[PDB]
């Protein structure tokens, strides 16, 4: 791709009897996460999560602290008003959660455009990708539909996504161009782990890895083994890469008829490896 | 409501090698909805100093958490993560295995 | 930097 991306992560949490609802927001280049938000800090502000963002001014920090406070009780309403549209009891305790931003191409041009929300871990309503028109899951996201037609909020959504967004994203890739334009390839091995005297488990590897998008496969005789391959969840090492494991269960002495093979925008050519006994 | 439990992987920042500091990591991911609460375990006993990033979510709008703090692995020492949440009956331990 | 003026539900 070449493809850069920006997203907001926006995530309300109601909790009756325990105060008003919680407001977290998180933001993101690609894997890399570089603002928070949390309305129950002592003192709630937008803060650097990335080196790369420090440099930006008081009224940076400021004005965006002011936009997310603004937000929280926006969405404190309309937590209220969807408990009211599914006809629930003020007892429970229920999540919105949303997500926005712009994904651009390596010349910075616009890709496409997101804006969307869940109601409790559901899709609810989403911007189309014209940016003009909504896609609504059900009868109550009718209602949030016909109100944000009325008052054209995608009109407002779209010059966001069009200019806002993108501008700030090149930005942010030119600031952290050091980082956010690196790829760093997986540090790659095979391990093979004993089961009993007839099979044995190949395991292979991929650390210290970003972006965080990869494909590991095995084969056994230039085959996908994809029913018989357990893969790990892609997981986080802490120092911004990632980690991944494939592994198979194999006959005692057919090792070598196996081959992992591993693609990574980081490699110039996809990797194939094999268990290698010494 | 539909809720989902969390997937838990234990392992290590670096590979693990005897006496040599590292960070052991908890990652909980896949759950809904997202009050959730992690403990790092020494022989069975919570660790006091574990951070976590900050609360986000996949495409799919589940959550995911990384838990962590620093740990001299040795070979007699146990490490796991207790985890739980409201689609668990009883919290969920998960040893670190350093092969995993 | 996170959009201005949004919309309830």
């Amino acid at each position: 791709m070449g493809s850069h991306s920006m997203r907001y992560f926006y995530t309300s949490v109601s909790r009756p009897g325990r105060g008003e609802p919680r407001f977290i927001s998180v933001g993101y280049v690609d894997d890399t996460q570089f603002v928070r938000f949390d309305s129950d800090a002592a003192s709630p502000r937008e803060e650097p999560r990335a080196p790369w963002i420090e440099q930006e001014g008081p009224e940076y920090w400021d004005r965006n602290t002011q936009i997310y406070k603004a937000q929280a009780q926006t969405d404190r309403e309309s937590l209220r008003n969807l408990r009211g549209y599914y006809n629930q009891s003020e007892a429970g305790s229920h999540t919105l959660q949303s997500m926005y931003g712009c994904d651009v191409g390596p010349d910075g041009r616009l890709l496409r455009g997101h804006n969307q929300y869940a109601y409790d871990g559901k899709d609810y309503i989403a911007l189309n990708e014209d940016l003009r028109s909504w896609t609504a899951a059900d009868t109550a996201a009718q209602i949030t539909q016909r109100k944000w037609e009325a008052a054209r909020v995608a009109e407002q959504d779209r010059a966001y996504l069009e200019g806002t967004c993108v501008e700030w994203l090149r930005r942010y890739l030119e600031n952290g161009k050091d980082t956010l334009e690196r790829a760093d390839p997986p540090k790659t091995h095979v391990t093979h782990h004993p089961i009993s005297d007839h099979e044995a488990t190949l395991r292979c590897w991929a650390l210290g890895f970003y972006p965080a998008e990869i494909t590991l496969t095995w084969q056994r005789d230039g085959e996908d083994q994809t029913q018989d391959t357990e893969l790990v969840e892609t997981r986080p090492a802490g120092d911004r890469t990632f980690q991944k494991w494939a592994a198979v269960v194999v006959p005692s002495g057919e090792e070598q008829r196996y081959t992992c093979h591993v693609q990574h925008e980081g490699l110039p050519k996809p990797l194939t490896l094999r268990w290698e006994p010494s | 409501m539909i809720q989902r439990t969390p997937k838990i992987q234990v392992y290590s920042r670096h590979p693990a090698e005897n006496g040599k500091s590292n960070f052991l990591n908890c990652y909980v991911s896949g759950f809904h909805p997202s009050d959730i609460e992690v403990d790092l375990l020494k022989n069975g006993e919570r660790i006091e100093k574990v951070e976590h990033s900050d609360l986000s979510f996949s495409k799919d709008w589940s959550f995911y958490l990384l838990y962590y703090t620093e740990f001299t692995p040795t070979e007699k020492d146990e490490y796991a993560c207790r985890v739980n949440h409201v689609t668990l009956s009883q919290p969920k331990i998960v040893k670190w295995d350093r092969d995993m | 930097t996170p959009q201005d003026l949004n919309t309830m539900l």
